[PDB]
């Protein structure tokens, strides 16, 4: 398919308050965690706090 | 903690009834009904008919003799539910039951009504999901990965 | 190929204690539970029990004191269902109890152990969807 | 056992003609024509005629032009179908495909032929973006 | 130098009836069938059955009823297959044909059985896999 779709909207949420954290651009490649550029910002996240949706 | 597989099985009283409850971590499947008595038995028998319809995987729970019986030792197991021993969207519970608890007499009725409610109730905007038709968005984006 | 919410409630008996089910028609994913007697409590009670996990528009059913309930009548409006065209799915989930028939003592873990696997019971009309697969890719699309 | 060659296979009657279909299962591909008398005979090459170009493990249906006819009997032997354990909805959405596009060809036979096509090649998923021509490749060319 | 779009056809008789093949030039898959006249209705009858199963973009024929065609305009335009004005795999169609001649009396089954073998014979040519295994294949491989 050569072509991700990238209309994900993952917003990663950790613990220190229930603070939604503006849903990032997903392009994770692994397991253990959730690779996700925010605008320019690169961040992989522990996938236990993390939140992808779609649309 | 917001492990899509993580569930949490919270367990209470209300009106002399014991109404057990389990929270979808990640979104708010709250999803709950009313066990003739607080054991293993009941908690087992719950947790398995949760088994048997979604997702699961992480089921959170506060250290009680409930949920730490041979029974839920079993089930869990038998279902691949790796258990991890420790109010808000169970806290609701009681609250939203009170602009319902007309509607029906029996507490056993009125918590299942008050899932309907609580399940169908969407939250804001811009990304618009009832706490049921978000879940169903949490799961299907997992699938949505695919193993190209 | 069926629509998105239409169900319909059978009613069995096996080993001696009642088993009522839900099948989601158009996936064939199955719901069951061993309820204590045919009254119409635990019917309604049961149809109470779908609509607030799944979306139940409609729902075939035995025209016995099934939907003859005052109760599921009560409960048929309050969330929005109806009544219409309405045995694999009951005779299916005998055939998965006697096979895992020894896992669990009882009936009401057993037609919960079964409910388990058939839903995850991996042949589809229409690429792999198992019946839990089924629906909530059914649900999504809309 | 088979979970990539088991096709299905049935006859409906459209527009006063009779319609063959062969669906794949597991990835609902469609394969429908015009047969002229529904006869042992025009079951047997479309099957065979479908038989010499996909990889058709196994086959099923009801009994009657499929299954009594001899001439299928052989035509199965040939290439090695088989029919066992296993309802058929894909003639509604034929029919359907077809009645929302019959005003582009007056033709019966050129309009299954169309919503045929139209089907195929028409992307609408299920936790996969490709088109069932394309859910069929993907498995068929898997291993 | 072709690609997995291009095919090409051309209709040759046999024993008296009129055979219509077509061959995906890329690998050396041949689709082929009979057709009771050799009119510009049958013809395009022919591209629209093969359009709606294989990824054709780029056909190419002779000229005459079979091309210029306006059947066969009017199909190409639907399924954006264009035309070329204007191979010898016919000569491996009969070849074959005689060759297995005994196992069925009509040609209406013969050439059936003709191409069920040119797609299913492998050789060489950089390639263990059978005809029908190279076009399975382009078509993935994209």
């Amino acid at each position: 398919k050569n072509s991700k779709f990238k209309n994900f909207r993952v917003y990663y949420r950790e613990g220190r308050d229930q603070l939604w954290k503006g849903p990032g651009e997903l392009l994770w490649k692994g397991e253990g965690a959730v690779l996700l550029k925010v605008g320019t910002d690169i961040k992989v996240v522990p996938r236990r706090k993390a939140k992808i949706i779609k649309d | 903690n917001s492990d899509l597989g993580t569930w949490q099985m919270d367990c209470t009283h209300l009106e002399g009834k014991i109404v057990i409850v389990a929270v979808h971590v990640a979104s708010g499947f709250i999803e709950a009904e009313v066990i003739p008595q607080e054991t293993g038995r009941q908690t087992a028998l719950f947790l398995l008919k949760l088994a048997g319809r979604w997702p699961i995987t992480h089921l959170h729970t506060d250290n009680g003799a409930n949920f730490a019986s041979q029974e839920v030792k079993m089930v869990a197991w038998w279902a691949g539910i790796e258990h991890t021993f420790g109010e808000a969207m169970n806290h609701h519970l009681k609250n939203q039951i009170d602009r319902i608890r007309e509607q029906a007499n029996s507490v056993e009725t009125i918590v299942l009504m008050a899932v309907h409610c609580m399940n169908h109730k969407r939250r804001g905007g811009i990304g618009d999901m009832t706490p049921a038709e978000r879940l169903i968005n949490m799961i299907t984006t997992e699938q949505e990965i695919q193993f190209q």
